[PDB]
Parts: structure tokens; sequence; C-alpha cells
RNA sequence: ACAGGUUUGG
RNA sequence: UAACUAAGCUGUAAAAAGCCCUAGUUAAAAUAAAAUAACCCACGAAAGUGACUCUAAUAAUCCUGACACACGAUAGCUAGGACCCAAACUGGGAUUAGAUACCCCACUAUGCCUAGCCCUAAACCCAAAUAGUUACAUAACAAAACUAUUCGCCAGAGUACUACUCGCAACUGCCUAAAACUCAAAGGACUUGGCGGUGCUUCACAUCCACCUAGAGGAGCCUGUUCUAUAAUCGAUAAA
RNA sequence: CUGAUG
């Protein structure tokens, strides 16, 4: 049972299939964590979007869309819009330090989607824009 | 390892600009700081996932599935039994880790020397 | 709180005492228990050597005793045990040759079963996290189980009858329904498992 | 402590420059 | 320490080395002053705060006929000695 | 952007294991240092507090370093009295 | 009453623990300690020349002796 | 200057 | 700036305001800044400097030494250019009795480059430079106590980083810098209480929760209070 | 979250 939790790369010669599909067709799942709001998008492997479904939408409120009830919804209907349309496995795509972090990626588990590839792509700046000043002056 | 220290203060003896500003002097106290409520964690999650999934295949009834019912609480037994004996032979025994209250006591047998 | 801490508790079990050299390691502790010269506490009025009761039945007698009036309490589970065997006398009597090899009479018996049947499995804890109260599914003890199982009887036996139907009347049809699983009793029981299934999503946050 | 003193000093600094720019 | 260097020999890969010559002088010096005091009627109290030899420093007391103290030594002992000890009493001559 | 995709910090469940694999991830952020360093980018830190916090975090350091030096080094020590009594 | 005479004509105390505050508790602790060397070392020639001629007679449960 | 009084809970 | 999807996005302890030419993904110049390495302590006289490369280069065969000469962070000024992002000011939305503040949104000067000024900081490592010592020696704290040659300062505190002068591309400024008058104090450290709307730990076997029993808040009555009403008692009137 | 004075 030799299993790296590195990615397959597409640049070698390995056999890891998922629902007859390789690594490269597995539809994308964006999950923009913010400190306010979680917002889930479902795309295709060709960056076509198939199911979008956020804290917002879901029905929620300024301060109730925080918490990791309305990520965990959010991630249950997003799953649901993506199994309407017939998909099993997708890459999970995190974006932001969020409180909505694990309830919107558990959310698609809950929800019926078979996560395979959790990625956490964060905007670090490398000292790029300067961002606003400290609070409680 | 522990980081270098040569050249961080201020001192007359020391020609450049001092590197670290200590809040407090660098002198190692006799007394660790207190543990802030050491926690733990839960038990028999995997028994209990196992056991309501019988409950949610065989539409909530005991009758159907019952080593699912018997494992979970000899789980619960084993965990409260290794709750109060632990709780006596880890204060006990020092193989792993210790409160602070034995390691004020050690460290007061062999304290820092400030003065002489 | 008259007995100091050397008084422990006493032993009603005749046939504990009856054979005492059938065995050893039970006479290791029964030849020191009294060389220690250990006082023991006065035995309880309500509690005998008596071979037909059970402390089951009186732990229930207990918890449906409203105030102090024993004898009312005591009155009241007679009258549910004779209600209990007189049903099922007449079951068994209006039924034929095969269902009386299957339909038992033992009033302890039915009652403990329907007790075993309403025990419940796990419960539900209110945990203080974040600011807000999370329901746990946590497991119960023993005790826990066939305490709230008792309690949740008496209960719906005290507030779900009619005002001309009596407390014995009315828990000799609840024993019946809850020895064959189809009761209150047990919808509760389930709907608390339902109610813990729901949340063991929370189960990561008790630390016991 | 010596906060006393630069305090002192500052509220004179700043009662002068509110006199400069009322002058 | 530092009033050490004149009292040691030397340090071999650290640990240092007393100078057995010197050592000697002082105990033949320390002998006789000891000696003279067991002469002279002196109370000797051998004082020595050491989890170790407790056991071996009261044998060998209890066989001199001199006086122990090895356990946890109190504070107004020698000082406070007209209320520690009682009303009036006779201070060790010789400490060891 | 620029480099490819589904490389950098990017972990393979097991067996569909969502929470270990989760688990995994963070750790990794943590002990790289990206998750204190996006919790401190949330808000701009002049350099006046920066030269502060990181004196504080080296004084921090040390102090913890030489106290478990001298934990470990007086650990040999815990073991029970065998001179009680004297 | 109170304590007896510890120290003669001279001023030498009697007993040899004068100066330890406690000249009764820590000669009783002294002669514990000892005769406690005494048995390890008897126990020890006696598992070197191999008898195991004693027992255990700490078990106080049927006596009740605290 | 052979000095003393005077700040402060001290 | 273009393309697909949704009616929402940002926003706080909670909201409101603002934007719905909004939000996510795929691509995308110009400008600003330069994650980890850094637990490193080097360079430079100091301020200052750590995204990469190249050219030039970092004085004194080396004492101290100005009011002379030359530099001198951010902030400010002038002219030209740039403007993602942050934001003095300003306009709104919260909270407060009030809030022209801390909280949220938009936006400007400004932070960015060249040229020319202004020459100020807790410019603090509050410890001057040059060559050394561990001798005597703890006011207190703090970075232990000191030598020989020097430079520049220090005469109670407030008045006072003030007015009067001189000089300065500075003109609400900078350097130098008093006096009248008021008081017998003004100051640094320390010891102990008191306090803290800054912290950490501890347990309560009717106690906080996990939990058990019986009660008040629903009806009437009794009784005691706060109120209206009279010429018509009073005290108590948070735990207590 | 906020709460002024003696
Ligand atoms: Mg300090
Ligand atoms: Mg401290
Ligand atoms: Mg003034
Ligand atoms: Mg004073
Ligand atoms: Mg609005
Ligand atoms: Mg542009
Ligand atoms: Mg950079
Ligand atoms: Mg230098
Ligand atoms: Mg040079
Ligand atoms: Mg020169
Ligand atoms: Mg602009
Ligand atoms: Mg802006
Ligand atoms: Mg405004
Ligand atoms: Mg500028
Ligand atoms: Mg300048
Ligand atoms: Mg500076
Ligand atoms: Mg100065
Ligand atoms: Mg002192
Ligand atoms: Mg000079
Ligand atoms: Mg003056
Ligand atoms: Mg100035
Ligand atoms: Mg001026
Ligand atoms: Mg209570
Ligand atoms: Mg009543
Ligand atoms: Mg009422
Ligand atoms: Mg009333
Ligand atoms: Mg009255
Ligand atoms: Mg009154
Ligand atoms: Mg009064």
């Amino acid at each position: 049972s030799s299993f790296s939790i590195y990615p397959p790369i597409p640049g070698q010669e390995n056999s890891l299939r998922w629902a007859g599909k390789k690594f490269e067709e597995i539809p994308i799942a964006h999950i923009k964590a913010s400190y306010n709001n979680t917002q889930i998008q479902v795309v295709s492997a060709a960056h076509q979007p198939l199911a979008h479904a956020s804290c917002g939408t879901e029905g929620f409120r300024n301060a109730k869309k925080g918490t990791g009830i309305a990520a965990q919804t959010a991630g249950i209907a997003a799953a649901a819009k993506a199994t309407g349309k017939g998909v099993t496995h997708v890459r999970v795509v995190v974006k932001g330090l969020g409180p909505g972090r694990l309830s919107a990626i558990k959310g698609l588990t809950m929800g019926g989607l078979e996560v395979i590839s959790i990625t956490d792509n964060t905007p670090i700046p490398h000292n790029g824009c300067r961002p606003r000043k400290a609070r409680r002056l | 390892a522990t980081p270098s220290l040569r050249g961080r203060l201020a001192r007359l003896g020391n020609p450049r600009r001092p590197i670290l500003k200590p809040n407090k002097p660098l002198i190692l106290a006799n007394h660790v700081g207190e543990r802030r409520r050491e926690k733990g964690e839960a038990t028999c999650i995997t028994e209990m996932s196992v056991m309501m999934a019988c409950w949610k295949q065989n539409e909530f009834r005991d009758e159907a599935c019952r080593k699912e019912i018997q494992d979970f609480f000899d789980c619960a037994s084993r965990a409260e039994a290794a709750r109060k004996m632990r709780s006596i032979q880890e204060n006990l025994g020092e193989l792993g880790s210790l409160p602070p209250k034995k390691l004020n006591k050690l460290l007061h047998r062999f304290p820092n020397k400030p003065h002489v | 709180s008259r007995y100091g801490p050397e008084y422990k508790d006493p032993q009603i079990d005749k046939e504990y005492y009856r054979k005492p050299l059938a065995e050893q390691t039970e006479e290791e502790k029964y030849e020191r228990d009294f060389k220690k010269t250990q006082l023991i506490k006065a035995a309880p009025a309500t509690k005998t050597s008596s071979v037909f009761e059970d402390p089951v039945i009186s732990k229930f007698t207990n918890m449906m005793m409203k105030g102090g009036n024993k004898v009312l309490a005591r009155s009241l589970m007679t009258q549910t045990l004779e209600a209990v065997k007189r049903k099922q006398f007449a079951k068994y009597h209006a039924a034929s040759a095969e269902e009386q090899a299957t339909i038992e009479r033992n009033p302890y018996t039915i009652f403990h079963q329907a007790l075993k049947n309403c025990e419940p499995v796990i419960g539900l804890v209110p945990i203080l996290k974040g600011g807000h109260f999370y329901q746990v599914p946590v497991p119960l003890a023993d005790r826990r189980r066939r305490f709230l199982a008792m309690k949740w009887m008496i209960a719906e036996c005290r507030e779900k009858k009619h005002r001309r139907v009596l407390m014995p009347e009315k828990l000799s049809q609840e024993l019946l329904e809850a020895f064959h699983n189809q009761g209150p009793v047990i919808k509760r029981k389930h709907d608390m498992h339902k109610m813990a299934e729901a949340n063991r999503a929370l189960a990561h946050y008790r630390w016991w | 402590k010596n906060i006393l003193k630069i305090r002192r000093r500052k509220m004179n600094h700043h009662k002068y420059r509110k006199l400069v720019k009322r002058t | 320490h530092r009033f050490m260097e004149p009292y040691l020999f030397g340090s071999r890969l650290g640990q240092d080395i007393i100078d057995l010559e010197q050592t000697a002088a002082h105990l033949q010096l320390a002998l006789n002053f000891t000696a003279h005091v067991a002469y002279r009627e002196g109370i000797i109290l051998f004082v020595s705060r050491h989890r170790q030899f407790a056991h071996l420093i009261e044998t060998t007391a209890r066989d001199c006929g001199e006086y122990a103290h090895t356990r946890y030594f109190k504070g107004g002992l020698l000082t406070n000695a007209p209320l520690l000890l009682g009303p009036g009493v006779r201070l060790p001559d010789l400490i060891i | 952007a620029n480099h490819l995709k589904f490389i950098a910090r990017t972990v393979m469940v097991q067996e569909g294991n969502v929470e270990g694999a989760y688990r995994t991830l963070n750790r990794i952020l943590t002990m790289d240092g990206l998750i204190e360093d996006i919790k401190r980018r949330r808000y701009y830190e002049k350099p006046c507090r920066r030269r502060q916090r990181e004196s504080y975090e080296t004084c921090r350091r040390i102090y913890n370093m030489e106290m478990a030096r001298k934990i470990n080094f007086l650990m040999r020590k815990n073991r029970a009295d065998p001179w009680q009594g004297c | 009453k109170q304590r007896a005479i510890q120290w003669g004509e001279d001023g030498r105390p009697f007993h040899f623990l004068f100066y330890t505050g406690k000249q009764s508790y820590y000669s009783l602790m002294h002669d514990t300690y000892g005769k406690l060397l005494d048995v390890e070392k008897h126990h020890n020639q006696l598992r070197a020349k191999d008898l195991l001629a004693e027992k255990t007679k700490i078990l106080k449960d049927p006596i009740g002796s605290r």
C-alpha cells in the first residue's frame, strides 16, 4: 500500500483513476472562506462553472453567515447542485483563512461529494500592496 | 539548539547596537509556569459511529444489530476504568509528562545561582 | 450524616453467608470484614431479606412515591401488578394453545423487559462552547439509563392520561406496550436516538 | 515619574502652537 | 570557586585536581587543633547537611562521644540558643 | 498564478479520509509558518512594532529552550529518593 | 511538667543529638534507619547464602493494627 | 563650617 | 480590462451605511512594495540597509579636537511625472446625554520617481572619544565598579523646546536663548498597604455547570413594602 | 458593546 500525499503531477506516468477519469479531469470546488462569508463554486476541468452556492445565497444574514453551520449548509447546497449535474469526485481549493474553512469542506461530504484533493490556495502577498491599518488604536 | 546570545544585549563592552531588547532580565527562574488546564480528547467515537450506523440503516432499532451495541458499552466501560486508574498511575509515575507541581520541586532542589 | 466514615453498607443476602466453605476467595474478605471491627449501618426499613421483593421494584416505587406517603405508592404498585397479571391471564385464556406457549404471565418479567426496552443507549449533554450550548452525544452510565427509562414512563403515566383512567390501569397498558416496543416511551427513546444521530457530528466537543 | 515633566512640556508646547495659530 | 585557585593543583580535561601536599599539611594542622580541643574537654559538633552519609556521620559522633547535626539546620540555633535550646546552654567549642 | 496548478500546498486523501487530510494540510502550514503569517498580514504592522515583536519572540524562544534544556538535564534526578529518613 | 535536664553540671549535653532540636525524634529516626540498614544487610546475606526463612508481616488486615 | 531645620505613608 | 455563473458583495460583539458597472474562476498590462530564509547580526560615521544582476566603491602606516565644511529617518514645501494599495482632512453609518474619537464604507493631500529646499525625533543603547585594569569597592534600580589625555555641557522648580537678539532658499519655522514674578520645595529609586473596567491557577459536596426533588413568576386570600389621596407617625428599605 | 464626576 504505497500511498504518497503528493499530488499526481501530470508529468509522470502514474496510473491513478477516479470514476474512470484522470486527476486532470476531476472538477474543482473553489471555497473562498472569508472572515464574514464563505462562498463555494464548482467548476469543471475546463474552468466551466457548474454549481454556485454561498452562505449569502443560503438564506443567512450578516452575523448568521459567519458561523460554521452556514458554511456547512452552503456546502450541502453546493454538493446537491453539483450532484444534480452528475459529478462524482472533486478537488477542493481552499482560499483564505476563515471560520467556515473546515465546515465548508465537510459540507460537500455531508451533501454527497467525494473529496479527493484538498489544495490550500491562499493569497499570500510577498509584501506587495500595503494592507489596512491596525484596529483598537 | 539554543540561539546565540553574544552581542545581543546593551552593555558597556558591546560596541555595536544591541539586537535583543529583553522585557525582563533573562534569568532562568526556579519555578516553571503552570499548565493552563491541560485537557484531553473524547473516546469511543469510532465505536459510536458504527453503533449509529445500525440505527440509520435498520431504521433505529436495537434488535436488528447487537454487537455494535455491546462493543460500544465495552468501550465506554474501558474508558471509565482508564479515567480513574490512569488518573493515579500517571500522577504516581514520571515516565512521560509531569505536572508543574513536581517540576517546581525538581527545580528547587537544583536552583539557579544569580549571586556569588 | 449520623453514620461516620467507618460505617459500611449492610449485606442482606442470606445465601452469601449460608455457604462460607464453598469458596475461599469470598471467605478471605468475609473473615476480615468483622475482624477489622468495622461498624455497619442499620438495615433500611424498606429493604429486607424477602425473596419476593426486588430492588428494581423498590426503586420504581420510590420514584413513583409523592412526598412521604409510602403506603399509597405501595398500593398503587400492588394494583398495577394485579392488573397486569389479570390482563395477561385474560389474554392467555382468550388465546389458543399455540399462543399459550408464547404469551408470558410473569409481572416481574414483563416489567423488567419493559424497562430494558425503554432503557436508552446514548444521551445528549449541553456543552458551552463559543457562547452557545451544543447537544453533544455522550454515552451514559447504566444507572443513568435506567433512571431515565423509569422517569420517562412515570412522567408519561402521570401527565398523558385522563382523569377517569387510574395510574395502575394506565401503567398496566404502558408496560404491555413497552414489552412489545410500540409505546410512547419507545417513541421518545427513538426520538432521543435520532436527535443524537443528527448531532453526532459534534462528538469532537466532548473531553471525557 | 518622568512622564509628569514630559506631559508638562507637551502641554506647554501645545498651548504655544495654539497661540501661534490664533495670532 | 574563585578562592580555590591557590588550593588547586591543576585541571585534567575539565576536572580540577587538588594539591595533596598542602592537603596533608592543612590536615595535619586540623587534626592537631581537633585533638587539642578534645583533650581540653571541648564540645565538638560535627555539622554536615548531606543526605548520603548522614547515618555514617551520626555513628561516628556516637562512637566518639561528640555531637552531630545532619538534619535541617534551624535558623536561631546558635544565635538564639537561649530560646531554642534552653534557658542557659553551653555552645559547641568546635564545629567540624 | 504563473506556477503550475495543484502542486503547491496540496494534500491527497487516502480512502476518503477528509479530517485527517485536513489536519495534515493544516500542520504543514503551521510548521511552514503560513498560518501566523496570514494572521499577521491581515492588518499592517509598523516596523516599530515589528522589531519589538521579533525581539520578544527571540527572547521567548531563548528562555523556553533554556528551560527545556535544564528540564531534560535534571530529569535524571526524578527517581525515588534512596536516602529517605536520613 | 517539662523536659528533664539535658546537660550535667559540666554543661556537656547528655544525648548526642542535642544540637538537632529534637534529640528524641531524630534519635528515633537514626535508630530506625540503623535497624533498617541492619535488616537490609541481613537479608542480602541471606539471599547470597540462598536462605529465605522470613515472611511478610505487613498484611495486618485481621489484626486491625494502625 | 564640627554644623542644624526644611520635601515624603516612610 | 474580457468571458461563464449567482443575486448578492464588502462590512462588525450585534448592525447600519456603501456597492448591486456586484461577487467567484479563467487570462491581464502600468504603479507601489519587496513572504520563508532571519533561532542570521553583517555593512555604513550617523540616520539607514536584507527581491535579482552589472559598473563604481566603502578615507587616514589610523590620538582628542569646533560656532568651519559635509551628511542627516519619517513629516513639511516648490516644479514636473506616477497613482495598485493605505490614508491626514473631509462626507456618511454605528454607540453615547453629548462623540466633531476609538468601530464600518468612500475619498484627498501624502506615502512613489527626478530636480531644488526645509535640517526636526524617546536622532535612546538616555551610558562621549582615544588605550587599558579586575586592584579598593554593592545609596537604590538599571547594563558591575574603574583609570590617564581630552572635547561639549551641568548653579532649586515653575515661569521656559518662552519674548527680546544674530544667522539660515527656511516667513504659523529652525539654532542660540533669558528676565520680572510665585513657592520652599521641585526631583530619581526603594519598602508596605489600598486599588486595577490587565492577567493565570484553585476548589466549593445544595454548588457553578453535567444532573435529582419540591417551590415563587398563572388564580384568589393574608401580610409587608414603593406610589397616588388626606390634618394624620417613623426607622429598615442591594447581597446583609 | 457602553458607563461621567466627587
Ligand atoms: Mg524594560
Ligand atoms: Mg517576570
Ligand atoms: Mg505650562
Ligand atoms: Mg518628593
Ligand atoms: Mg443597506
Ligand atoms: Mg493603471
Ligand atoms: Mg520581497
Ligand atoms: Mg558600525
Ligand atoms: Mg577604512
Ligand atoms: Mg580628528
Ligand atoms: Mg493621489
Ligand atoms: Mg482605498
Ligand atoms: Mg465622519
Ligand atoms: Mg515627501
Ligand atoms: Mg531630512
Ligand atoms: Mg533612531
Ligand atoms: Mg540625552
Ligand atoms: Mg535594600
Ligand atoms: Mg567628542
Ligand atoms: Mg531657573
Ligand atoms: Mg523642538
Ligand atoms: Mg522658539
Ligand atoms: Mg442550587
Ligand atoms: Mg405550598
Ligand atoms: Mg401567584
Ligand atoms: Mg400584596
Ligand atoms: Mg412604616
Ligand atoms: Mg427612614
Ligand atoms: Mg437610618
